[PDB]
C-alpha cells in the first residue's frame, strides 16, 4: 500500500542521479527499489555526500566550504547545507533532520528532487566551458538571466490570458449533468463513506471466485459446450 | 543588479504560489465533480446489466 | 444569444496560450519546458472509482 | 482617459494614479482595514479629503516603515504633496514588495511559511541570488505545465462520462421497452419446475 509511491518515487530519482552522472554513485549498481529508497531516505554519510554533491551542483561555492568540514564536522555540514537550502527556498535553516535523513520519505523525496531539478542536463556537452575562470564568467551569467527575466516577466505579462493562470477555473459540465453537480451535501456523503484500498480489493477477490465458479462449472459441463448446432 | 535580481525572484515565487493555491482548489472540486459523475455510471451502469 | 457546441473539442488553458506565445516570443525554448515536466497523474481517485465500476 | 498609469505613471506628479494605486495597494494587504481607514476620504475628490488620504496613506506606511524599519524607505509625508519621481517610485516598490510578501506569508502552505523569511533574506552573493532565482523560475514553469494537465485532463475525463452516460441513458430505455413486450407473455412460471 502507501510507500509503493514512495518506493517508485526513489527509483525516479536515482536513475536521474545516473541521467546526471552522480559520482557518489560510480559502482554502486543497486536494482531493488528498497535497498534504492533507503539510499535515498535512510540517514547516512552517503546519502549526505549526496546532498553535498547536489548543493555542489547547484551552487558551485559551497564545495570549498564543505570539503574544508571533515568527517568529526558531518553535524556542521548538515547545518551549513540546511542554511544553503533554506537560502534556496527548500527547506527551514533548523530542517535539519531532513539533511540527515530522520524526516519522512515522501519529504526527502520531494526535497531531493526539488535539487534534482535545478541540475539542469547536460544535453549539449560543451566540453572547454567547465573550468574557465568563474570570477570572469558569473557576472556575466547573472546579466544574461536579470536580461532573460526582464524579458520573460515583460512578455508573461502582456498577456491578456495572465490573470486567469493566476485564478483558474474550468466547467466541461454541460446542463444535463449540473442537477448531479448540485446535489453535494447528498452525494459527497456516498463519495466519504467509501472504504477504498478496501473495496477494490474485494472487488479483484469476489472476480476471482466467480471466475474459479465459472471455470469449474465449464470443465464439468464440457459435453454441453459441444456445438451440436442442429438441435431443431 | 543583486536587489533586482532578488526583485525577479519574488514576481516569479508570488505567482508560482498565487498558481498553487488557485489551481488544487480547481484539482479538489474538478476530482469531486468527477466522483459525483462516477456514482451515476455505477447505478446506471448497473441496473442496465440487471435488465440485460 | 450564441450557444457552446456541446462537441466542441478540449479548450486550449490560460497555460498553453501563455506558453505557446512565450515559445513563439523565444523567451522560452522547448528544451527549457522538457527540463520542467511533472507527470503527477490528476484526480486518481476519480480513477480508482471508475476502476472498481 | 484622465488617469495616467503603466511604468511611467510616476515620472511626472501623478495625484489621482497615487490615490488608485495605495487605495489598491492597502485593499490587497488589508481589505477591511483599508475600507475602514480611508472611508470618510474616498475618493479623494476635493481639497479637504485629499488632504486625510494623504494623512492616512502616510500614517499606515510610517507603520510599516517602523515594523520593516531598515528594509523600508523612511516615510515623510512631504511626499505625498506632489506624489512623484524616483523618491516616491523607490517608496512604492518597496511598499509592493511588502503586499507580496504579506501574501507569500498567507498564501504559502503551512510547511512553506519560511519561503517569506527566504526572500526577506537579501543575499548579498550574486551565485546563491541567481541559484535561488533559477529555482524561483523553474519552480514557475512547473505549476504553470501542470495548470494545462489539470485544465485539460479535467476536460478529457469529463467529456468521455459525458458521452457514456448518454449511451447508457439511451440503452436503458430500449431495454425498458423490450422487457414490456415480454410482460405480456409470460403468466406460466409456476408451472415450468413441475412440467420439467
Amino acid at each position: 500500500m502507501t510507500g509503493g509511491k514512495e518506493l517508485g518515487a526513489a527509483v525516479e530519482l536515482y536513475e536521474r542521479l545516473q541521467m546526471l552522472s552522480c559520482p557518489c554513485l560510480e559502482g554502486v549498481y543497486l536494482t531493488d527499489p528498497q535497498s534504492i529508497y533507503e539510499l535515498l531516505c535512510t540517514p547516512s554519510s552517503h546519502r549526505l555526500d549526496i546532498l553535498q554533491w547536489l548543493c555542489s551542483r547547484i551552487y558551485p561555492p559551497v564545495q570549498e566550504q564543505l570539503s574544508s568540514l571533515k568527517e568529526s564536522q558531518t553535524d556542521t555540514k548538515v547545518k551549513e547545507i540546511a542554511k544553503l537550502c533554506f537560502d534556496l527556498m527548500l527547506c527551514h535553516f533548523d530542517d535539519l533532520d531532513l539533511i540527515r535523513g530522520h524526516a519522512s520519505p515522501f519529504k526527502q523525496i520531494s526535497f531531493i528532487g526539488q535539487l534534482l531539478d535545478v541540475i539542469q542536463y547536460p544535453d549539449t556537452i560543451s566540453s572547454n566551458v567547465i573550468l574557465e575562470s568563474l570570477s570572469h564568467s558569473t557576472e556575466k551569467n547573472v546579466v544574461t538571466c536579470i536580461r532573460e527575466n526582464e524579458e520573460l516577466l515583460k512578455e508573461l505579462f502582456s498577456s491578456p490570458h495572465f490573470q486567469a493562470t493566476l485564478s483558474p477555473e474550468c466547467n466541461p459540465w454541460p446542463a444535463d449533468f449540473k442537477p448531479l453537480l448540485n446535489a453535494e451535501e447528498s452525494l459527497q456523503k456516498r463519495a466519504t463513506q467509501s472504504s477504498k484500498g478496501k473495496d477494490m480489493s474485494n472487488s479483484v477477490e469476489a472476480l476471482l471466485e466467480i471466475s474459479s465458479s465459472l471455470k469449474a462449472l465449464k470443465e464439468e459441463c464440457v459435453d454441453l459446450c459441444s456445438s451440436v448446432t442442429d438441435g431443431d | 543588479m543583486v536587489e533586482m535580481i532578488e526583485s525577479q525572484t519574488l514576481l516569479l515565487t508570488y505567482l508560482t504560489i498565487k498558481m498553487q493555491k488557485n489551481l488544487f482548489r480547481l484539482e479538489e472540486k474538478a476530482e469531486r465533480n468527477l466522483l459525483l459523475v462516477n456514482d451515476q455510471k455505477d447505478q446506471l451502469q448497473e441496473t442496465i446489466h440487471m435488465m440485460k | 444569444m450564441m450557444a457552446a457546441n456541446p462537441w466542441s473539442p478540449v479548450q486550449p488553458s490560460a497555460a498553453s496560450l501563455l506558453l505557446e506565445k512565450c515559445l513563439a516570443a523565444g523567451v522560452l525554448s522547448q528544451n527549457a519546458l522538457d527540463q520542467a515536466q511533472l507527470e503527477a497523474p490528476c484526480f486518481s481517485h476519480a480513477e480508482e472509482l471508475q476502476r472498481i465500476t | 482617459v484622465h488617469v495616467t498609469f503603466g511604468v511611467n505613471m510616476f515620472d511626472k506628479p501623478n495625484k489621482d494614479a497615487f490615490y488608485v494605486v495605495f487605495h489598491f495597494l492597502f485593499g490587497k494587504l488589508d481589505n477591511v482595514r483599508c475600507k475602514e481607514v480611508f472611508r470618510y476620504c474616498w475618493p479623494p475628490l476635493d481639497k479637504k479629503r485629499d488632504a486625510e488620504f494623504r494623512k492616512a496613506c502616510c500614517e499606515w506606511l510610517k507603520k510599516i516603515s517602523d515594523e520593516v524599519g531598515a528594509g523600508f524607505p523612511q516615510v515623510v509625508a512631504s511626499i505625498f504633496l506632489s506624489p512623484g519621481g524616483p523618491k516616491f517610485v523607490h517608496l512604492l516598490y518597496h511598499f509592493a514588495r511588502y503586499v507580496m510578501l504579506q501574501h507569500i506569508k498567507r498564501d504559502a502552505d503551512a510547511g512553506n511559511v519560511f519561503i517569506s523569511e527566504a526572500l526577506q533574506s537579501k543575499i548579498q552573493d550574486p551565485q546563491k541570488a541567481l541559484a535561488r532565482n533559477k529555482l524561483a523560475r523553474q519552480k514557475y514553469l512547473k505549476v504553470l505545465q501542470k495548470e494545462n494537465l489539470v485544465i485539460e485532463e479535467y476536460q478529457r475525463k469529463a467529456q468521455l462520462l459525458i458521452k457514456q452516460i448518454r449511451d447508457m441513458r439511451s440503452e436503458h430505455v430500449a431495454l425498458q421497452n423490450q422487457q414490456k413486450l415480454a410482460e405480456k407473455v409470460d403468466r406460466k412460471i409456476s408451472d415450468k419446475d413441475e412440467n420439467i
